[PDB]
């Protein structure tokens, strides 16, 4: 009954939370009506840490899905698991920050945060404790990253001591979608570092790579790559959902990883991947899924663990599932390759066990790494950055909006902090 | 004119009671309110 | 020979009436009609001497809409229908509205009914009346009742359970004006006041039962078990009798105060009772534990004063006596210097009669006690607080002065319990 | 399901009194196992004076 | 049995009556002819309040439909629910008032007042322990503004013990619809500051935002603005109509909702006001009753509530389970929001709950709420008065039918006063 | 017979002694016109007008012109309540070689009236900051004349130190250093008492957040009451004011106690619970309820005076000073076996009429001292050497009258008394 709130935030948050919904929907139970149709009676003790109870039995999703276009906010109201949301839950205005971080924080994204802010208010003083709160965007727009980082800014005030969980889109490496990229995502750094708890770092490119040479598809599109990431999203909180041999929750996973108050950006990963070729072919037990585990190739981000150092590194398994052999085998690949853990921490991975696997899976579990590879993705969005505002390039549509020169100089003296900080465990 | 107090105003009304609403205008008006010596020492 | 007449006023009243009522009805095999499908009954039901048992009360409200339901629904041929008084519009809130003006055109028909029940008993022991305070006729009506009950009774017990106006919480905004104002008329006309709350008694239903938003009905089932554990043992057989006018020569030592308590000890659901021995000793640490008592004021802010122990059902002296003991030992019960035994046991053998559809589970002992303490000085200043801070403009006054009362009975009331305010502490040094 | 589907619903309009208070059975009705019996008369004032 | 008489004025009036007499005449199950099609007994247990009786199963409404010219009344007449009001009580003359106050309380309205207080006397001697009248309104026009006070003042003379009820829609903020309302309704204050034991602010302004914000409606008619006025008079006669346990009448929501006698201004508000599509998706618990009914956004007055300071509350719940979350739920808020409520008086809210639902929801809640915040509704009403008075608009119409200008500073002053009399008390 | 005279310097000391001219009146019992409806505190003229003793000194007028209009001006005889024209700037140069010198002849003069109406003076009390310039210059002054004039009277004097991270002036880093080599070999013993640490004792404790500088303030009153409380009212194991310094200062220059309350109560927190006189001892022996930052691990403990107060047997103190021995936690020093002085008096902590302290039955006032305030002293020492490296702040104490050269001289000064709360702790060999 510790109560976690799900938000979303523009395109990129609201096409995650359609193909999130449906992965609990459809391993809770939950029909497209919201009526529980379950086949089981461990689905529904624990519907309270999502799905809000409503008369006749509709179990309403507690999610604020905003977007400050009228456009994709609507994709999800007409669709397979849209009939859903509380048809108020979703504050959608007309505009659009326009893949601008200025009007998307500033100007008009801040006409907007009162209406979500009586909507959040509205929803989550109805339970009976908040564990949290919880949200997903896109560090490359102007309004999953504009008016996302105003909203946790805001949310995070008048609730302190409540944990937060972010699922960041960070920009890719070699192909990006926008040329004005490293400018909303380098000021939306600094306004996640101090108001954020624990941040996770999505990465499209990294992505592709699994659903082509891990899953071998010559197609992979955004509805088979955001299952992945409402995979792992559903992968995280499940001792909050389901029990289990060995039972965490969203702060058991907290204390273990994050070692100091800046340095909370992690490796999110999914273990069971393989292609439907492997169908029948494949054991799925331990050593065939904590050896996939630690693979730079199973990542969810452009970052390779080979070339930094990990700080702390974590999992939940699932399943009825003996675990002998998850502490045998997970302090061997904390022993085998000691050059990657750091040694000042004697034992670097935690261990947290639930007992119902998703629906289609038998066993399967999550990954979860603090990783001084975080550095390269800052500094490439720091070398991309900084290659641009020495000219005074598109900076026009970043001052003529009411914003300041001296927030810009700010924003990458925070982020050139955070990569020293990352540089001081490198050996 | 020093406005009204309308504390003890409505206090001082309802002593004899004021009850009624029309009986009270007519009480509105006509309630109109805005050492020693010597000793020793040592 | 042993009879009693229940008066029932206000509202509360009625709701309380009908409780009390339903669970008398299946302690005694007296069915809804009035027709048993032996004798113990005549403490509460008459008889017509062919086979109508009609229940020896009288049901008065101002409000018509609350006492025509019984007047239509189960219990509709129980009650004589002289005996279900009523008038045609309310005392809505007010003290003066129930005393004065709108209270003087039925006190003639419920006396002339009172006399009818009186002159029908021979042995009568003690009338008993169930109100609020935080009513009109509640407060208003129950008032002026008692000072022409006294008149054409004398020295006869009555035996007052009002709801005492909730502490922390409300339901009503002028109640502190009706809870002043009757307590300065019925303290001379009074000889027993059991106090109870609503939110001391939700407070029981929601942690000490598993029935989590209770009713009006709940608190009211619990109220029928304290006055069926009151008048028990003057109706079945027990090993150690009680009178009602045991309780007012055990319980109060001055006039002046006459205000005991209550506390119900068994009140355990019936999947939680069946997983626990309910000894003696067990039961009688429930009712000396704060959040039981049914006034929410703590027993060690004051000092108990007397305490009278009512027991029923498969309970022995042996049991009893090293329970008592006990509760003496401990140093969070404080008794005062001038009370050495503070103590009245009574034993009735009868076990509480359950009923289909309540909150409780078949039990064979039970404890009612009725426990004066000094603690109750703080539900004065704390009622008081809320009053002459409120009184300090006149607030509400101007509903009650001039339609049938003065300001100085305003300035008498709260000096009368300025001196009860001065009367608790004179008992504690 | 009994609050998740509601009753039948013939009682939307009908009091707390209907509810809380039906005629209670024949049989749920106690026998009075600790008492006088009557058929041995009690002790009244016989002096009708 | 305690009867209230209805006396709708003005169109305004006819128009809140055509709602107010078809939402009473299903939560008692009347239908059009006058019979009983209903289910319930306790239905036709209290009818006596506002409804007669005649031949068979007759339940002719007991009101006195008023107007000065005879169109609104012919509406009605010829309308759904017309056939039910008897064909007398439909007092009309000729000429208008043309929304001028002068007209109704002095000229054309002081020669029908004779025959309306005949019908008033006719449906009030013909009836036993009358609760008291009862007026609907719209202060801003010239019948209901005008002869709505002059009759509130001759009711109040022959029966002064009555409850004088008065349901009337304040001049809105922003929205303005008859341009010389300034006037009607600064003229037609002192009176209703001075005659009625309940006057309510019912402004169309807050009606139309509850129909928008809350109650997402893209086309909002009067009809549904009536039906918001409607619903908030049922309420506040529920538990004289349907079994309760903790009861509440007119008076006794007086008694403890009007803390000084001068001030008498209530800002009323629902509680289970949803949307059609958004009407599946809402539990309907008390929590979810109380957040709505105290959020200053459902407020069916234009005067926010933060903005002042509440002397007293009320809350007369409907429904049935609700008597251990009602008060819980309601020291709560008591206890939060503790700025926007007075300290001279403690408890600050009248609990009552009336255990019969509304037809439809499982349950609803009505707050009459006595903020001091009423004081911008007077307050805006002067400063547009004080602004014509002084360029002597207008005057010409209003001094000729008879009215020295000493009347109009007179009123100025009784409100301004009101105003100082209510900041005091805050 | 035994007398104390008071002299209240800077805004700090005034506004300290406003809390214990209140806290003393209501203990001895005089309304504050001095009236009663000598006293080691107070005098008294013939009429009745008990007077106060104390001379409440501030160049700034302010201040001491509230305490000659508030509720407590019929007391403190004009004479003793010595102002100022102005000229009152954070500059021990302007406190001790400008705007002092045209005041420290009245001051001084008052201090030998009141040393003529006394008869045996057990020594002095001077109220202080220890950062500002008054308080950090005319309190040198008083201390460098005291010497000479009252030659040697136990000159016991109360301290507000300079806070560990949450102080005001920018300038509190040099006053501080230079009010030490001065206040080092005048004062027989200087009870510092921080405000940083007193501020979270009513947040942790006291849970009052918000604390502001009335609360502060009351705390050293009722600590100050302590450490003069075995002068006035009766007790067993009494102390005096010339034992203190023969049973706390360990060598000459180690003359700096800390300070700690024990029953820190709120008023809402005493539902029938009395923290033992075996709770209060473990209690102010804890890292935490010290009421100047300085954690007493990082440093032996040398002495102790665990004074308490009202209901004490004269043996649970024997059970607890020995418990706190074992603990391997507190480690006392070699050269101090004992090092555990005690005191009972009888006199329970008394209750400002409005504060946020509660009737507790038993307090212990620990003035124990740490080779725990080096971290204090290293402290102000780092926080100096910045400022003084770029000669910051220093045009204005050279104009007022003073060499570039005192700093230094301070400087050695406080440099010495960090290595001797060094040396005294290197154990024996
Ligand atoms: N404990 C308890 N109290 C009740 C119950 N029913 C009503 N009350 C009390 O009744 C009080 C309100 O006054 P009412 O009884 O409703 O009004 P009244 O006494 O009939 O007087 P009028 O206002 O003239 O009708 C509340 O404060 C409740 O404490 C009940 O079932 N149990
Ligand atoms: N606890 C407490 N400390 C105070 C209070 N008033 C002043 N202080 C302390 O005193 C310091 C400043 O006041 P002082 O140093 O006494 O001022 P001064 O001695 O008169 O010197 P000038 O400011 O130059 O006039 C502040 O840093 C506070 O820490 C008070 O009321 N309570
Ligand atoms: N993983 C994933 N990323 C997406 C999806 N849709 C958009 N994105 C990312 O979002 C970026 C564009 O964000 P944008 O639409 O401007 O965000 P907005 O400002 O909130 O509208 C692209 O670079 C994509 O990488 C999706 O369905 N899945
Ligand atoms: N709330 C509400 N207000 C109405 C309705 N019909 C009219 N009004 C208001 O009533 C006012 C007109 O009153 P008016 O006809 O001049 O009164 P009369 O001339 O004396 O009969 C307008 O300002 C409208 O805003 C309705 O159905 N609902
Ligand atoms: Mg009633
Ligand atoms: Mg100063």
């Amino acid at each position: 009954m510790r109560e976690i709130v799900h938000l979303q935030a523009g395109q990129c948050g609201n096409q995650i939370g359609a193909k999130f919904w449906e992965v609990i929907s459809d391993e809770h139970g939950i029909d497209p009506t919201g009526t529980y149709h379950g086949d089981s009676d461990l689905q529904l003790e624990r519907i309270n840490v999502y799905y809000n109870e409503a008369t006749g039995g509709k179990y309403v999703p507690r999610a604020v899905l905003v977007d400050l276009e009228p456009g994709t906010m609507d994709s999800v109201r007409s669709g397979p698991f849209g009939q859903i949301f509380r048809p108020d839950n979703f504050v959608f205005g007309q505009s659009g920050a326009g893949n601008n971080w200025a009007k998307g924080h500033y100007t008009e994204g801040a006409e907007l945060v009162d209406s979500v802010l009586d909507v959040v208010r509205k929803e989550a003083e109805s339970c009976d404790c908040l564990q949290g709160f919880q949200l997903t965007h896109s560090l490359g727009g102007g309004t999953g990253s504009g008016m996302g980082t105003l909203l946790i800014s805001k949310i995070r005030e008048e609730y302190p001591d409540r944990i937060m969980n972010t699922f960041s889109v960070v920009p890719s490496p070699k192909v990006s979608d926008t040329v004005v990229e490293p400018y909303n995502a380098t000021l939306s750094v600094h306004q996640l570092v101090e108001n954020t708890d624990e941040t996770y770092c999505i990465d499209n490119e990294a992505l592709y790579d699994i659903c082509f040479r891990t899953l071998k598809l010559t197609t992979p599109t955004y509805g088979d790559l955001n299952h992945l990431v409402s995979a792992t999203m559903s992968g995280v909180t499940t001792c909050l959902r389901f029990p289990g041999q060995l039972n965490a929750d969203l702060r058991k996973l907290a204390v273990n990883m994050v070692p100091f108050p800046r340095l909370h950006f992690f490796m999110p990963g999914f273990a069971p991947l393989t292609s439907r070729g492997s169908q029948q072919y494949r054991a799925l037990t331990v050593p065939e899924l904590t050896q996939q585990m630690f693979d730079a190739k199973n990542m969810m981000a452009a970052c390779d663990p080979r070339h930094g150092r990990y700080l702390t590194v974590a999992a939940v398994f699932r399943g009825r599932m003996s675990m002998k052999e998850v502490d045998e085998q997970m302090l061997n690949v904390q022993n085998k390759n000691s050059s990657y853990f750091v040694e000042w921490i004697p034992n670097n991975v935690k261990t947290a066990v639930c007992d119902i696997p998703p629906r289609g899976l038998k066993m399967s579990a999550t990954f979860i790494g603090n990783s001084t590879a975080i550095q390269e993705l800052f500094k490439r969005i720091s070398e991309q950055f900084t290659a641009m505002f020495r000219r005074k390039a598109f900076l026009h549509w970043y001052t003529g909006e009411g914003m300041d020169e001296m927030e810009f100089t700010e924003a990458e003296s925070n982020m050139n902090d955070l990569v020293s900080e990352y540089q001081q465990y490198q050996d | 004119e020093l406005t009204r107090n309308y504390i003890a105003m409505n206090r001082g009304a309802v002593k004899a009671g004021l009850v009624t609403a029309r009986e009270n205008l007519h009480y509105r008006q006509l309630n109109d309110i805005r050492l020693p010596p010597n000793m020793t020492f040592g | 020979m042993r009879e009693c007449i229940s008066v029932h006023v206000g509202q509360a009243g009625v709701q309380i009436g009908n409780a009390c009522w339903e669970l008398y009805c299946l302690e005694h095999g007296i069915q809804p009609d009035g027709q048993m499908p032996d004798d113990s009954f005549n403490t509460f039901f008459s008889e017509t001497g062919a086979g109508k048992h009609v229940p020896r009360a009288v049901f008065v409200d101002l409000e018509p809409t609350v006492i025509d339901e019984v007047r239509t629904g189960t219990y509709r041929q129980l009650f004589h229908p002289e005996q279900l008084i009523t008038g045609k519009e309310d005392a809505a809130n007010n003290y003066a509205r129930g005393h004065y003006t709108i209270g003087k055109e039925l006190i003639d028909l419920v006396l002339d009914r009172i006399r009818k029940l009186a002159d029908q008993c021979t042995g009568l022991q003690g009338f008993l009346i169930f109100h609020s305070f935080g009513g009109g006729t509640g407060s208003g009506f129950t008032s002026l009742l008692m000072e022409r009950l006294s008149v054409d009774y004398g020295k006869k017990s009555k035996l007052e359970f009002s709801i005492y106006p909730a502490p922390q919480v409300s339901t009503a905004v002028v109640e502190p004006y009706n809870s002043i104002l009757t307590t300065h008329t019925t303290l001379e006309h009074s000889d027993c006041a059991f106090m109870v709350d609503n939110e001391a008694i939700y407070d029981i239903c929601r942690r000490n039962l598993d029935i989590e938003r209770p009713t009006y009905t709940n608190l009211n089932r619990l109220i029928g078990q304290i006055v069926s554990s009151i008048t028990a043992s003057l109706r079945f057989d027990g090993a150690l009798n009680v009178d009602l006018t045991e309780f007012q020569t055990n319980l109060v030592p001055y006039p002046r105060i006459h205000f005991p308590l209550a506390t119900y000890a068994p009140v355990i659901s019936a999947e939680k009772a069946y997983h626990e021995q309910l000894s003696v000793a067990e039961i009688t640490n429930a009712c000396f534990e704060p959040a039981n008592q049914m006034v929410k004021c703590d027993p060690r802010h004051g000092k108990y004063m007397a305490c009278c122990l009512l027991y029923r059902g498969d309970v022995v002296p042996k049991d009893v006596n090293a329970a008592i003991a006990t509760i003496k030992t401990k140093r969070t019960i404080q008794f005062v210097d001038w009370c050495p035994t503070g103590f009245k046991v009574g034993i009735n053998y009868q076990p509480p009669t359950v009923v289909p559809g309540g909150d409780l589970a078949k039990v064979q002992r039970a404890v009612c006690m009725l426990s004066n303490t000094t603690a109750i000085a703080e539900a004065w200043a704390r009622l008081d607080h809320k009053f002459d801070l409120m009184y300090a403009k006149r607030a509400f006054v101007h509903w009650y002065v001039g339609e049938g009362m003065e300001e100085g009975e305003f300035s008498e009331a709260r000096e009368d319990m300025a001196a009860l305010e001065k009367d608790y502490e004179e008992v504690g040094m | 399901k009994q609050k998740w589907l509601p009753p039948p619903e013939a009682t939307l309009r009908e009091s707390i009194y209907t509810s809380s208070y039906p005629r209670p059975p024949a049989g749920a009705m106690s026998r009075r196992e600790h008492a006088i019996p009557v058929p041995p008369p009690r002790l009244q004032p016989v002096p009708h004076f």
